């Protein structure tokens, strides 16, 4: 984001679990997990203004 | 669905309330909260239905900060109704 | 004679809580320098 | 000093607008401003006509 | 204050800011928020003067209701989209709404009305954070989401703030509400460029920062709150009203100095992107500005005001010396324009 | 001294004793109160500070060279008896310069205080200050303007500082006071109405001492009591130091009003502030040309340490 | 803008690309600039703290011109790379892009004919 | 040309180095040579104008201001020696050290290749200039006649900082040289009808025009004699020497966009000339003198013929050296009489024989003798004027008429008649008041010799 | 020195403006053109990572 | 026309007419209420400014 101290830190406290299809505990998937997989495999390397 | 309408518009009459101060300072404490009460349900009833458990851990989140908010802004009611007697907000306007 | 440096008039236009002062707002009275106002025995 | 202060520094704080001050005031500052407009519009534009359809002699005229 | 208290609201007022800054789960932005709220009402009633309960309880409820509102807007993305954070998809409204809470913390345009009173009623020192350590928070989540956010609203809240900020202030006689006008200005331009260039609002900031901070500690170095007080600097602390005169007119933007530089650029942005109807009308106004400052430029410097005997005794008495960073953020602020072309 | 020190050890808690108090010993114009001062001074070992003056700021600043008149603020007593209800005012800049001049002296006492520990005798303070003014607003001397600001000065600046401990009195009735002006003459002392000096004790009688009798400890003393510092003395090492402001002082409360008093640049910082009555005003062109010259004396166009005009060296690397 | 660019080292000051770029000249006018606008910090500051202006804290007086410039040199190292960057960046799309950005042919002003509004 | 600059930026440093006594004839007698350096500049053998650098460039139309603003630097500190005599050796050195700041800052404005370069330095030029006026002002009023000074120009400014932007992106670069040769031909819409209004509106306020000429007036009443001069000398010409550079693009609607200020001006320079000859304060006629005399030349940076524009460079030099000779010598009127008033202080040549042959030349310098590049620079404008209408001579005949009367009204009233009775007696003239006019003169006597150096670009 | 230094040094700093100013304009037009196009390296604005999309195997089937 | 028409109308009306702006804009109760309904007008405002241009 504005500084990115997690990045460079290599650490990741803040982006494990921004979205649905992040690890869900027990390996109990969320719902609507088949989708955005594909719609963030998508939006990978192709930027906003592009994946939109 | 319709109930996170009902909830949303919770949170607006709520607004509206906050924004529209009576004379009682902590009545507006009283309804900043209810706001907090709405966005718990809110988020709480999303993340059930999304069966998003990674996501539960916010809707607590939310109270624990929203319970010190609290704390400290009836401190200052406190603080308030010991300077002045009351807590009714015409005597904060002395800033003018 | 010396170029002229303000005299007290000058320098009280710029006491009282507002520059220019209003119809209502006049009325009102410089804060108090310590900012700790005199209320009352209360 | 009473004299100067009267009439370079105690004329606008002694100024009210009224009629014959505000015609008066305007017919000043725009009356020949407006007038020499359409006397130097009218001689350009005659001018410029007549060089155009080819009159005007402008000989041994090299300067401007 | 304890030191111990001292240390953990500092901390909290210190990872406020940072925490917002560094996460992007906006959720972990809201609570950055949060902490910086709670931290920095203690400091603000510290005299606990009457005046000062005002300021907390007014400052606490503005913060309190936009943080709500901030909050709302994560509870609404979440739900049009799963994410916890703001995407190309997001709806418009849910937007605005960050635009506008946002712009009620950093008080920005109609929002305007509690920044000059809570400055009015806290000291010096806690007003230089309450001014420019707590609005690096907010404007990180704007600068974060600026391709989302709109350029109309922007705009009227950049231009009204300016003018808000400029005609608040001519009328001002106390000095810390003089800079919490100005600071409503600058904060205008600054969301102005936002949409276009966030690059730099950064530059907007950090300069208004390094002219701001040393304006304050200037201030307070006799800890005048009225013009008539900074007035008689020139028989408290002769040397400062060089420096004073040229950071205020800084704060303006006046060509030779630093100052014009964040007006330079965001103007050549703003022509760059066509809105040379909006940048004309703010060029103008941000004129107004100066007025104020030049007029306090009169009393402190340009002409000397009458002073009190009892002041010889103040000159007597050794003055505590302003610290070394006014110093060093008083020139890397009135001169650093001829080094523009790398600040950029 | 600043939080590190106090945090680090440097506590005012560590350094107090039965012995350490401020004490100040208040009387008419001539109530032997100097006398009486050093000598309970000179039973604990308390520093006695002497009556506040024109130029007491000039002897705490720099050299300690007595100054001139016009750089110590143009205020004389001698002037201010032999021309009551002057044009100048010189009667009301006195007072205003001897406020400023106690409040130094107050602000140096407790620093003394909370640093080394000893106890203090300051004799008349800034809260035995009014009575002169009251005296003088009975009379024609001041005008009620000028009261308020003294009283607008007097509330922003002492409340900060905390109470005297106890309050030494002695008593003189005016007829005494008056014959024993005539034993050490002064043509100035010796032309003040009497009526002055029956204000000036009127106050202290009745607004003084029972203003601070709640506050701190009374101690009132008839002529025949004192002469006899013994007794007096044995009187306050008698007093319990309980009834006051000064119980609620913890060690963190202290340090922060010690950096007050180690700040003196604010310990007056109100005593100047911008209030325009015409017999305060400095005016600028006076002023600056005052400024000028004050600044200019050797050792004062530089701080403390770095004028070489008085001996000051290693400059270069200071 | 220029961040999101690949590659980007997500918190480093000067990439190492940047080692490709000359070093900045020590006498750049820039630095030596720094310099000054160091000196003047130092004098001014023993102004504000009221000691002999030019002979004091000559220690001072060396920490600072030689702080500010330490700083520059390392700064515009980095300025000059950002803006290296930014050529990198945009010739290469010049390019990759070619037929948005044509090279056009103008016409000699023999062809050209350009009005003429007479002064007179 | 740095040797004009650098050199002169040291001044600063010798004038704060220097010793509290020997400050005045270190910095006095350096800028003399800086001047000297400053007439390299003249050795044009050439037609090309010489680029120095690429910031840095002189041609024919700078040129000849870069070294009056490097001369009148000596003489503005050989003026007010006398008035800033009486500080605390603290605030001289700053007077001496902002009167430096004002000729490095012109200098590289008169000098100066990107317009922008100019808004930057031209504008800066006011920060000096305010703080003369205000800090050292005499009256009351300099508080007031500095906000005046400050805000029409800067209204007047923004408006050209938005209209150079707005060029740099139709364009792509705000190079006088390349922007004169390429192809910047405005569209006649509604809009450039604005543009050119902003560009030429903060040139035209400080050239002061009859519509906001008010600041002139006020500013230099009140301003000290060296602020007086470097206002009327240098600061006034700043804004012609704009409209010289500026209306390079903007080629076509100055044809019909110029008539509004053509017709203000001329009028103007009437109404200006009038005034003048009812007006109690000297330093107030010397003031609407050079709102007239400016407003001819607006007249001819409009018109645009050849002979207008070096009939401006001829006349705005000349008018420069004129002025601040009658600037200078009010001064010294001042000073010994204490009061501005026109009326007192009759007779002085029966008292100040010399002082009076100044006068005398001044005014005939004033109005326009033949002899003189002044007059030179007059016939030509009237020439031009006449070609664009030849009812124009009718306005233009009415100033020459109206600048003799007051030119010669100065020298009645204030340096003829008897004498006045007893005003604090005056002290005899010092050499230092003497020769700061003879500097002012014998220069104004060695370029009429020879008219081609400061004929402008045109010519 | 003589007309020669002049005439060339003035070539040599319109050279150096001349291609300046091209390249300032044509910075202009790529900038339009990356941030609506979004094909390039300039306005790249991110969306969220792949590195976190879980694609373990789920207890719960089907999905 | 020189000193009253020509100061009264370009250099003493543009004094006048923003001191009355700011008089008008700087003439506030301070009181709370006031200054958040001010906050509420803006909201729906705003509410609409995006709602019209949808
Ligand atoms: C658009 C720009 C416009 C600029 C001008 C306008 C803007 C600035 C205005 C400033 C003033 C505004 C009004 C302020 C209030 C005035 C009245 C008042 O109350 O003043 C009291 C106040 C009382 O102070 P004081 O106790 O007498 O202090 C003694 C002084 O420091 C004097 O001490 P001293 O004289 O005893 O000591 C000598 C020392 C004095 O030192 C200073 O004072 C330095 C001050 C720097 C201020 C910078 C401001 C920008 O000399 C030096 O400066 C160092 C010389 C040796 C080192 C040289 C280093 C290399 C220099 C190379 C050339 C540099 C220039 C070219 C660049 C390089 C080549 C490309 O008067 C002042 O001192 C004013 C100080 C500031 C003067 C600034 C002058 C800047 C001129 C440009
Ligand atoms: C200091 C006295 C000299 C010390 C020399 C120290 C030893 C040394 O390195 O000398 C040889 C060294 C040899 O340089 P070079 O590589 O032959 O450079 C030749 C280039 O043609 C010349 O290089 P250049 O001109 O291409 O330098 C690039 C840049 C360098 O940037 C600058 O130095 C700008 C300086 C503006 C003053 O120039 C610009 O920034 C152009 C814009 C300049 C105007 C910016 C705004 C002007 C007004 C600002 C007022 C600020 C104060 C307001 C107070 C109120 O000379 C220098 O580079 C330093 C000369 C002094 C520079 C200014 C220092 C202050
Ligand atoms: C178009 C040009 C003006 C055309 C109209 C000229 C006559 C106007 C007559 C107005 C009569 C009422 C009046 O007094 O003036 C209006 C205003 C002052 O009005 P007020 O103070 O209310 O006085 C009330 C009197 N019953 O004062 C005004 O607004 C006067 C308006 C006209 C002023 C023209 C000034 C031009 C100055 C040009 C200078 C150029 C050099
Ligand atoms: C004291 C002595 C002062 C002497 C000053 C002399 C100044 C002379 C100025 C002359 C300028 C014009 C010269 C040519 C005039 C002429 O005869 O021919 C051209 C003239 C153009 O006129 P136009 O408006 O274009 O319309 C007419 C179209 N056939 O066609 C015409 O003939 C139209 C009528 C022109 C009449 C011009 C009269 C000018 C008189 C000037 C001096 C008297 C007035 C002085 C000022 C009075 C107002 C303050
Ligand atoms: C007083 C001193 C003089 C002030 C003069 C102000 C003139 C108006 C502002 C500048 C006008 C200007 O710069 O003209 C050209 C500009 C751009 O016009 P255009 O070529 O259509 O640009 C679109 C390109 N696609 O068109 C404009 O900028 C028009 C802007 C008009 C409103 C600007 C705000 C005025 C506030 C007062
Ligand atoms: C075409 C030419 C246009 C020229 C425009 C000139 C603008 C400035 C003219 C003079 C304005 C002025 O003198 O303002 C005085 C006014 C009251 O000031 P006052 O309360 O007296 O305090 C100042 C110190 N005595 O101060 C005020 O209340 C504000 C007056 C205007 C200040 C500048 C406004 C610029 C607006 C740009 C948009
Ligand atoms: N407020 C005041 N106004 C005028 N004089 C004062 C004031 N306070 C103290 N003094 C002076 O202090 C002196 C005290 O008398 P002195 O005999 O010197 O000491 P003591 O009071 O101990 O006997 C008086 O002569 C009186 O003039």
């Amino acid at each position: 984001p504005f500084l990115d101290i997690q990045k460079k830190l290599g650490i990741s406290l803040d982006r494990h679990f921004m979205f649905l299809s992040a690890e869900q505990p027990y390996k109990n998937a969320a719902r609507c997990h088949a989708f955005e997989k594909e719609w963030i495999e998508c939006a990978h390397g192709i930027g906003g203004t592009r994946a939109k | 669905p319709s109930t996170f309408f009902n909830l949303t518009m919770a949170f607006s009459l709520s607004l509206l309330g906050t924004l529209m101060f009576r004379s009682h300072l902590m009545s507006t404490l009283l309804c900043l909260e209810g706001m907090v009460l709405s966005l718990f349900i809110m988020t709480s009833v999303t993340s059930l239905n999304s069966n998003s458990m990674s996501s539960m851990p916010i809707p607590i989140t939310i109270l624990v900060f929203a319970a010190c908010e609290a704390a400290v802004g009836l401190a200052l009611l406190v603080k308030v109704s010991n300077t002045y007697g009351t807590d009714y907000v015409q005597n904060l306007n002395l800033l003018q | 004679a010396r170029q002229w440096q303000p005299d007290i008039e000058w320098a009280e236009q710029f006491s009282g809580a507002v520059m220019y002062p209003s119809k209502e707002t006049a009325h009102w009275k410089p804060p108090p320098w310590n900012d700790v106002d005199i209320l009352k025995e209360k | 000093i009473r004299w100067t202060y009267a009439r370079s520094a105690n004329i606008y704080p002694n100024f009210r607008p009224t009629p014959k001050n505000s015609l008066l005031g305007a017919v000043a500052g725009f009356g020949p401003l407006i007038f020499w407009y359409y006397v130097f519009k009218t001689d350009r534009d005659r001018k410029e006509r007549l060089i155009q359809e080819g009159k005007l002699d402008r000989k041994f005229n090299i300067s401007y | 204050m304890n030191p111990i208290t001292l240390a953990i609201i500092y901390f909290t007022i210190f990872l406020g800011p940072v925490i917002t800054m560094s996460s992007t789960n906006l959720m972990l932005m809201w609570v950055g928020l949060e902490f910086s709220l709670l931290a920095i009402i203690p400091m603000l009633i510290n005299k606990k003067n009457p005046r000062s309960t005002e300021a907390a309880t007014k400052y606490f409820v503005t913060q309190a209701t936009a943080s709500m509102i901030i909050l709302l807007a994560i509870v609404l993305n979440y739900k049009q989209l799963g994410t916890w954070m703001f995407q190309q998809q997001t709806n418009g409204l849910i937007l605005n709404m960050t635009l506008m809470a946002l712009s009620m913390k950093l008080g920005l345009a109609p929002f305007h009305f509690w920044l000059p009173e809570v400055t009015q009623g806290i000291p010096l020192h806690m007003g230089l954070i309450l001014l420019t350590w707590q609005k690096i928070a907010p404007l990180s989540i704007l600068i974060q989401i600026y391709p989302l956010l709109n350029s109309t609203i922007i705009l009227m809240l950049a231009i009204t703030s300016i003018f808000m900020g400029a005609w608040g202030g001519l009328n001002q006689t106390q000095m810390r509400k003089i800079m919490a006008y100005s600071s409503i200005a600058h904060m205008g331009w600054m969301l102005a460029i936002l949409p276009y260039n966030p690059s730099l609002t950064l530059l907007n900031l950090m300069i208004y920062i390094i002219l701001t901070a040393p304006m304050f500690m200037a201030l307070m170095l006799n800890n005048s709150m009225t013009i008539n007080s900074i007035s008689l600097l020139w028989n408290k602390t002769p040397a400062m009203l060089t420096m004073i005169s040229l950071m205020l007119l800084s704060l303006g933007g006046l060509p030779p100095l630093t100052g014009f530089l964040p007006k330079w650029i965001i103007i050549t942005e703003l022509m760059k992107n066509n809105c040379l109807i909006m940048a004309t009308l703010m060029a103008m106004m941000a004129l107004l500005n100066l007025f104020f400052y030049t007029r306090l430029i009169y009393s402190t410097s340009l002409t000397m005001f009458p002073t009190n005997n009892n002041s010889k005794m103040m000159t007597h008495q050794t003055k505590t010396k302003p610290n070394l960073m006014f110093s060093t953020l008083a020139i890397m602020s009135t001169m650093t324009l001829p080094l523009a072309p790398q600040l950029i | 001294y600043g939080l590190l020190a106090a945090i680090l050890g440097d506590k005012t808690t560590k350094k107090l004793h039965e012995y350490s108090r401020v004490i100040t010993v208040d009387g008419n114009i001539c109530s032997g109160k100097n006398k009486l001062a050093k000598e309970i001074a000179q039973q604990l070992g308390m520093k006695h500070y002497p009556e506040a003056g024109i130029q007491y700021s000039s002897t705490t600043t720099g050299d300690g060279r007595p100054l001139d008149i016009e750089f110590s603020g143009s205020c004389s007593l001698e002037k201010f008896y032999d021309d009551p209800k002057s044009n100048d005012g010189n009667s009301y800049r006195l007072q205003s310069w001897l406020y400023a001049s106690r409040l130094l002296q107050y602000a140096d006492a407790l620093e003394h205080l909370l640093s080394t520990g000893q106890g203090v005798v300051l004799e008349r303070s800034i809260y035995s200050d009014f009575v002169f003014l009251e005296a003088m607003y009975n009379q024609g001397y001041i005008r009620k303007q000028c009261v308020d600001h003294y009283n607008e000065i007097k509330r922003l600046t002492l409340p900060e500082y905390l109470p005297p401990h106890a309050v030494i009195y002695i008593d003189v009735p005016v007829p005494e006071v008056q014959s024993r002006i005539q034993k050490k003459g002064d043509p100035h002392e010796m032309k003040v109405t009497s009526a002055y000096l029956q204000d000036i004790e009127n106050a202290y009688k009745k607004t003084f001492l029972p203003k601070m009798s709640e506050m701190c400890e009374v101690l009132v003393y008839d002529s025949w009591e004192a002469e006899d510092p013994t007794k007096v003395v044995e009187d306050i090492e008698y007093l319990k130091y309980n009834k006051g402001p000064w119980l609620k002082q913890d060690d963190w409360t202290f340090h922060y009003l010690r950096m007050l008093v180690q700040d003196k640049t604010e310990v007056l910082n109100y005593t100047t502030i911008p209030v325009y009555l015409p017999e305060i005003t400095i005016g600028a062109h006076q002023g600056s040309r005052i400024y000028n010259s004050f600044r200019e004396l050797p050792g004062r166009k530089y701080a403390p340490g770095y004028n070489a005009e008085v001996g000051d060296k290693w400059i270069w690397l200071k | 803008m220029m961040n999101g660019r690949p590659g980007h080292e997500p918190l480093k000051f000067l990439p190492d690309e940047a080692r490709s770029l000359p070093p900045p000249k020590l006498n750049d006018p820039r630095l030596v600039y720094m310099g000054l606008l160091g000196y003047c910090t130092g004098l001014m500051d023993n102004m504000l703290r009221m000691r002999p202006v030019m002979r004091a804290g000559l220690h001072r007086q060396l920490l600072f011109v030689t702080s500010f410039v330490f700083a520059g040199y390392f700064y515009l190292k980095r300025q000059n790379y950002l803006y290296a960057v930014k050529d990198h960046d945009m010739f290469g799309y010049i390019k990759l892009h070619p037929e948005d950005f044509p090279e056009k042919e103008k016409k000699t002003y023999a062809e050209i004919l350009e009005p003429f509004h007479p002064v007179r | 040309m740095l040797k004009i600059i650098l050199p002169s930026l040291m001044l600063l440093p010798l004038t704060w180095l220097s010793s509290p006594k020997k400050t005045w004839t270190n910095v006095t007698s350096y800028s003399f040579l800086i001047s000297l350096t400053s007439l390299t500049l003249l050795w044009q053998t050439d037609e090309n104008y010489k680029n120095f650098s690429n910031m840095f460039s002189s041609d024919p139309l700078s040129t000849p201001l870069i070294i009056l603003t490097a001369w009148l630097l000596p003489l503005m500190l050989m003026a007010s020696q006398n008035h800033l005599k009486k500080d605390n050796n603290v605030l001289q050195k700053l007077y001496i050290s902002m009167l430096i700041s004002l000729q490095i800052l012109l200098i590289m404005t008169f000098s100066a290749t990107e317009l922008i370069m100019f808004y930057i330095l031209f504008e800066a030029t006011l920060i000096p200039t305010l703080i003369i006026i205000t800090r050292w002002g005499n009256q009351t009023e300099r508080l007031n006649a500095g906000i005046y000074f400050l805000f029409y120009t800067l209204i007047g400014s923004i408006p050209l900082l938005i209209a150079l932007i707005l060029i740099q992106n139709h364009v792509g670069t705000l190079n006088l040289m390349i922007l004169s040769f390429t192809t910047h031909t405005l569209d006649a819409s509604w809009s450039n009808n604005l543009l050119w209004l902003a560009c030429m509106m903060a040139f035209l306020i400080k050239m002061p025009l009859y519509g906001v000429h008010l600041w002139l007036p006020k500013a230099h009443v009140e301003a000290p004699i060296a602020g007086s001069m470097i206002l009327a000398a240098i600061l006034l010409k700043l804004g012609s020497y704009g409209m010289i550079r500026i209306s390079i693009i903007l080629d076509p609607l100055t044809k019909y966009m110029a008539y509004p200020f053509i017709l203000l001006s001329l009028w103007g320079m009437i109404m200006t000339s009038s005034i003048c000859l009812r007006q109690t304060d000297l330093k107030s006629l010397i003031a609407y003198s050079s709102v007239s005399h400016m407003a001819l030349v607006i007249a001819s940076i409009m018109i645009q013929t050849p002979w207008s524009f070096m009939g401006a460079t001829m006349l705005m030099i000349a008018h420069g050296l004129t002025s601040s000779l009658l600037f200078c010598l009010a001064n010294s009127n001042y000073e010994r009489i204490h009061s501005r008033t026109m009326i007192m202080a009759r007779g002085l040549q029966m008292v100040f024989p010399l002082m009076a042959t100044w006068w005398l030349m001044a005014s005939l310098a004033n109005l326009a003798l033949p002899p003189s590049i002044n007059l030179m620079g007059e016939l030509f404008i009237t020439m031009s004027l006449f070609s664009w209408s030849n009812f124009t001579i009718i306005l233009m005949g009415i100033n020459i008429i109206i600048t003799g009367m007051y030119s010669m009204y100065m020298i009645i009233t204030t340096q003829r008649g008897k004498l006045t009775n007893h005003m604090i007696n005056l002290q005899p003239s010092h050499t230092r008041e003497l020769t700061l006019m003879a500097l002012h003169m014998i220069p104004l006597i060695l370029l009429t010799t020879s008219p081609k150096l400061i004929t402008g670009l045109t010519m | 020195d003589g007309p020669e230094k002049n005439y060339e040094k003035t070539l040599a700093i319109l050279q150096i403006e001349s291609e300046k100013a091209e390249l300032r304009l044509k910075e202009q037009e790529v900038r339009r053109l990356m941030r609506a196009r979004g094909d390039g390296p300039w306005y790249q604005f991110p969306t969220p990572e792949k590195e976190f999309i879980d694609h373990s195997p789920k207890a719960t089937p089907d999905n | 026309l020189d000193l009253i028409w020509l100061e009264k109308t370009i250099p003493k009306s543009t004094s006048t007419l923003h001191t009355n702006m700011t008089t008008l804009t700087t003439n506030q109760k301070g009181l709370i209420k006031l200054y958040f309904m001010s906050f509420l007008i803006n909201i729906i405002l705003i509410i609409i400014l995006y709602s019209i241009n949808l």
